[PDB]
């Protein structure tokens, strides 16, 4: 699931951390995409 | 491993091993252990490795109960007698001792604690003799209905089934924080 | 969730044959490896043979090689041990254990009451 | 562990490759982040 509370409330530590690790890989990817795209734009806007 | 007597699970006895060479190959190839499940280390990989010290925790349980001795495993014994940490590194050894521990009439020498208010922390040995309280009214002290001795006896029998047959368990725990106890291998001259 | 029941033991003359059965119930899919072990009263545990259900690879104790054969019947969900040329040393209780992986002797569990074989 | 030597020296091939695979996913992510950020800058510096 995408709510880390239901994974804390449904699973015990080992597989909890497993699923959480997956969420954190995905989220970290998304942030990092975002921040890079924002960068690229910030360079564009600085030129403008 | 060949101890004359094995401590009860509720009083699992933990020993220190350091300043020596541990040869695990003989243990691996002995084939006399019902059990050699190694977590974090491959059983045939400790001869090249070595650690700061070795923690040998020995006790006795039922054959069916040996499963409860594992990280992140939930059970009565694993929760109130001997709890391993989630990130436990080491290896669990279990071997049947029915012939050395079962006698006609019931071997009640083996005892295990059952009731406790809170689950035990990792590697936490509980020797408290306090009488478990399942009711609002403290008894202070006449045991009876719903006020407790927290310990029960295995009562191993020679004819007991496997799940009920006794099993001696030794848990070897390792921690890496200079090397003291290292297995079998040779040295060489220094070159600069 | 997994049960193993042993049957087929008995008393035989030296050089006789017996055929021991390990019937499995429950969801045994996870247990790829099955082993037969025996224990005499005085002595400790020993593994006579082991089999990998998926691969078919087998291992045998040096003593039993040639005389013992391990097989499986998927439809029966049973693992069989065939004992030929039985010897007095073979006398002991026999049980079958099962585990997900083959690195160690413990991960095998779920072994039943066992079967007694006596060679005289 | 983060030292691939202790994972080679502590584990046998299958789970060794497992853990190594995880390390390599992580490291590869980090390199690729780095190289991209370096790129973005190199474009900035080229403009300057
Ligand atoms: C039950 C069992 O395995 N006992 C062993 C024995 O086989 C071995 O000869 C001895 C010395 O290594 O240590 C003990």
């Amino acid at each position: 699931s995408s709510v880390l509370n239901d994974i804390l409330s449904r699973l015990d530590p080992p597989e909890a951390e497993v699923q959480i690790d997956r969420l954190i890989t995905g989220r970290l990817q998304s942030l990092q995409t975002y921040v890079t795209q924002q960068l690229i734009r910030a360079a564009e806007i600085r030129a403008s | 491993f060949n101890a004359t007597r094995f401590a009860s699970v509720y009083a699992w006895n933990r020993k220190r091993i350091s300043n020596c060479v541990a040869d695990y190959s003989v243990l691996y190839n002995s084939a006399s252990f019902s059990t050699f499940k190694c977590y974090g280390v491959s059983p045939t990989k400790l001869n090249d490795l070595c650690f700061t010290n070795v923690y040998a925790d020995s006790f006795v349980i039922r054959g069916d109960e040996v499963r409860q001795i594992a990280p992140g495993q939930t059970g009565k014994i694993a929760d109130y007698n001997y709890k391993l940490p989630d990130d436990f590194t080491g290896c669990v050894i279990a071997w049947n001792s029915n012939n050395l521990d079962s006698k006609v009439g019931g071997n009640y020498n083996y005892l295990y604690r059952l009731f406790r208010k809170s689950n035990l922390k990792p590697f936490e040995r509980d020797i408290s003799t306090e009488i478990y309280q399942a009711g609002s009214t403290p008894c202070n002290g006449v045991e009876g209905f719903n006020c407790y001795f927290p310990l029960q006896s295995y009562g191993f029998q020679p004819t007991n089934g496997v799940g009920y047959q006794p099993y001696r368990v030794v848990v070897l725990s390792f921690e890496l924080l200079p090397a003291t106890v290292c297995g079998p291998k040779k040295s060489t001259n220094l070159v600069k | 969730q997994v049960q193993l029941v042993e049957s087929g033991g008995g008393s035989v003359q030296a050089g006789g044959s017996l055929r021991l059965s390990c019937a499995a119930s429950g969801y045994t899919i996870n247990t790829d490896a099955v082993a037969w072990f025996r224990q005499a009263p005085g002595k400790g545990d020993e593994r006579v043979a082991v089999i990998y259900t998926g691969s078919g690879n087998t291992n045998y104790a040096d003593s039993v090689k040639g005389r013992f054969t391990i097989s499986q019947d998927n439809a029966k969900n049973t693992v069989y041990l065939q004992m030929n040329s039985l010897k007095p040393e073979d006398t002991a209780l026999y049980y079958c254990a099962s585990g997900y992986y083959g690195a160690s002797g413990y991960d095998f569990n779920n072994w039943g009451q066992g079967t007694q074989v006596t060679v005289s």
